[PDB]
């Protein structure tokens, strides 16, 4: 009977549901089905065996309107909304640039980054960009990234730090990643007064 | 002064990030493009139009 | 007098449509079962006349309205409707014997004599075929429609092409009313047969042939509960082929458009199992557990009449909160989140044993493991957690209530 009393559980019986909790459930479910979606994989599925190079067809031109119609063509084939393609491709090209060689990156990396971001702004203007998909696809990278890159995103007005840091699953991972990066930074901004300007700007930001 | 200009900037950026999330939901066909979207934006419109462009 | 009977039909059909549009749950069925008896009495009055060539296009109209309204309210068919149709056709013939198949042969040659009531006959064919397509008589159905069109269409043993070849012979010109017409039922035929063909090929292991007919489902009427289920079905096709990123498409569409997003989250659980994304899988099923807590008819043949109740083998099978909470706790325990699994097991077991006052949870089918197996799985979970006194309580309780499971009981009692 002590046995029984120790078994007798409580939050077992549940009843009525709020139709807001229904949408919250469907929302966290849709969020999950896209988080474990990848676009690279999708492209390799439908089309048999992705870069700006892939869509634009072996360095044809670098014109914004051209590349927009390419993403329309791609999304038409795949039946995915053009926003997320654009996000994934831009994030893949971010990974590329940031990997090819510590905090800052201030030669030619900056130039590629600025030309790519110049196209991100065109994409946003024409409504061919999901911010949220993009933030998810960056946290999928989460190691390649430099704090300079994220500050360029912030200041160029493509994400806000608040929209990024509040779209990562594990808040502690973000915290520790930043903690290490900011420790390396405040060790830096002593290497030169030129790099210290950019570092001090983003630190104050 | 400064207090009043920062009051305005923060009041705007809250709306702006809210609109931006709203734009992406319209990109992902998340919400709807029936309406309540429209009726939401005609609530933002009215918020702003009351003291539009105090000129000093 | 045809005018009077005609008037009555008109009146009561309009009264039924009024109940369909307006009305509360009780008042709807009140006016409906009123119109029903109106049509019964009318049937009997006309069934009291010999033949009457001019009456038949009305009688058949009436029987059709009767059956529809009958079957719509029953939310299901019967054999009295077969006998109703039996009677109607026999009457058709006795103007100018064996069983429905030879009757229809003689009937449709009797219609190639060209009495202008084909509008009605073709509607009868629709209804007959709905009985035969509720009752798995697809061989006889295709035979009927082969007879209807040219028998040169002898080798087209596929239905989905014969149903489209079948042409309603009018826009249903100024005759008595109907609750539904030839095209409006053809459109239900094609979608119902497509859905059925698809589910059989899927479970039978052709997640290749499914895709054709499951696209023919959405292309023609798909009431949005029919689309939700067509999309889970296509998620299942692609998951079985090993194409997870396509399956995810159709499943997100089903989440969005649906009010019952259990069967898709189940399909997602199975996807993450196939891959190994055990955290994603567990979180998908957690959401499904939450989702199965949360929860209309027309005086007209819809499609959800001509669909079967799903097998256990279907991707559309969904149990109860208890059946799923065990799946979650089992799938948690095997993975090694024993604490979470044990908590889930305890909150499963309380739901079955403490439940005298509330609604009693249903058992998860005959194939599902017996009660004592479940006490044992719970005790294993408890052990894995390190909740040994709780496992002892479990085992004491089992033996107080009441072979292999007894020996095992003592075993887990020891491990505790």
């Amino acid at each position: 009977r002590r046995a029984w009393a120790e078994l007798l559980a409580g939050r077992v019986k549940r009843e009525k549901y709020n139709p807001e909790r229904a949408q919250k459930l469907k929302e966290s479910a849709v969020r999950l089905l896209r988080s474990h979606q990848d676009l690279n994989a999708l492209l390799l599925e439908v089309e048999g065996p992705v870069i700006d190079c892939d869509s634009s067809e072996a360095y044809a031109n670098h014109s914004s309107s051209f590349i927009g119609s390419a993403l329309q063509d791609q999304a038409s084939r795949l039946g995915v909304p053009v926003g997320i393609l654009s996000a994934g491709m831009v994030a893949s090209s971010v990974g590329q640039i940031c990997t090819a060689p510590p905090v800052l990156l201030t030669v030619e990396q900056r130039k590629k980054l600025s030309s790519l971001l110049e196209f991100a702004q065109y994409l946003l203007a024409h409504s061919m960009f999901s911010r949220l998909s993009f933030c998810q696809e960056l946290w999928k990278i989460q190691s390649s990234l430099l704090l300079e890159a994220v500050w360029h995103l912030h200041v160029q007005g493509i994400v806000s730090l608040q929209e990024l840091l509040e779209s990562h699953p594990d808040m502690h991972a973000v915290g520790s990643w930043l903690f290490r990066n900011l420790c390396c930074l405040c060790e830096q901004m002593e290497a030169s007064c030129q790099h210290a300007d950019v570092a001090r700007a983003m630190l104050s930001d | 002064r400064v207090q009043y200009l920062r009051q305005i900037h923060a009041n705007h950026e809250t709306l702006l990030r809210e609109v931006q999330t709203l734009r992406d939901r319209l990109c992902t066909e998340d919400e709807a493009s029936s309406c309540a979207t429209a009726q939401r934006l005609l609530q933002v419109y009215r918020q702003l139009r009351h003291p539009s462009l105090i000129l000093l | 007098c045809l005018d009077l009977w005609r008037e009555k039909n008109d009146r009561l059909v309009r009264q039924a449509k009024v109940a369909q549009n307006s009305g509360l749950t009780l008042r709807r069925q009140q006016l409906a079962q009123d119109a029903l008896e109106g049509l019964r009495g009318l049937l009997h009055s006309l069934q009291g006349l010999p033949a009457a060539v001019p009456v038949l296009p009305l009688e058949l109209t009436v029987t059709c309205n009767f059956i529809i309204l009958r079957a719509s309210l029953a939310q299901g068919f019967t054999e009295d409707q077969a006998q109703d149709i039996q009677r109607s056709l026999e009457r058709v013939l006795e103007t100018q014997e064996q069983g429905l198949r030879e009757l229809w042969d003689s009937v449709l040659r009797a219609s190639c004599l060209l009495p202008e009531l084909l509008s009605a006959l073709h509607r009868l064919v629709g209804l007959q075929a709905a009985l035969w397509l509720s009752a798995d008589r697809l061989g006889d159905l295709a035979l009927l429609l082969e007879t209807l069109n040219g028998s040169q269409s002898g080798a087209s043993k596929d239905l989905l092409l014969l149903l489209k070849t079948w042409s309603p012979p009018a826009e249903e010109l100024d005759a008595p009313l109907t609750l539904q017409d030839a095209q409006g039922l053809k459109d239900v035929l094609l979608t119902a047969f497509a859905y059925r063909q698809g589910l059989q090929e899927l479970i039978t292991g052709n997640p290749d042939k499914a895709l054709s007919s499951l696209h023919e489902a959405a292309s023609g009427l798909c009431p949005r509960p029919v689309l939700v289920q067509v999309y889970t079905a296509l998620g299942s096709c692609h998951r079985k082929m090993g194409n997870p990123q396509r399956a995810l498409l159709y499943l997100v569409a089903a989440l969005k458009e649906g009010s019952a997003w259990g069967p898709p989250l189940l399909e997602a659980s199975r996807l993450y199992q196939q891959l190994g994304d055990t955290t994603a899988e567990l979180e998908s099923l957690e959401l499904l557990v939450e989702a199965l807590n949360v929860p209309a008819p027309q005086f007209l043949i819809e499609v959800e009449l001509l669909l079967p109740p799903p097998d256990l083998a279907s991707p559309l099978h969904c149990g109860t909160q208890s059946q799923t909470k065990h799946i979650l706790a089992s799938r948690c325990l095997q993975t090694g989140r024993a604490g979470d699994a044990a908590e889930h097991y305890l909150d499963l077991l309380a739901l079955l044993l403490d439940s005298s006052e509330p609604r009693f949870s249903p058992p998860p089918s005959p194939p599902g493991p017996c009660m004592p197996e479940v006490f044992l799985e719970a005790a294993v979970a408890l052990i894995q957690a390190g909740r040994a006194q709780d496992a002892l309580t479990l085992c004491e309780e089992l033996l107080s209530r009441t072979p292999l499971w007894v020996s095992a009981t003592h075993l887990l009692q020891g491990q505790a």
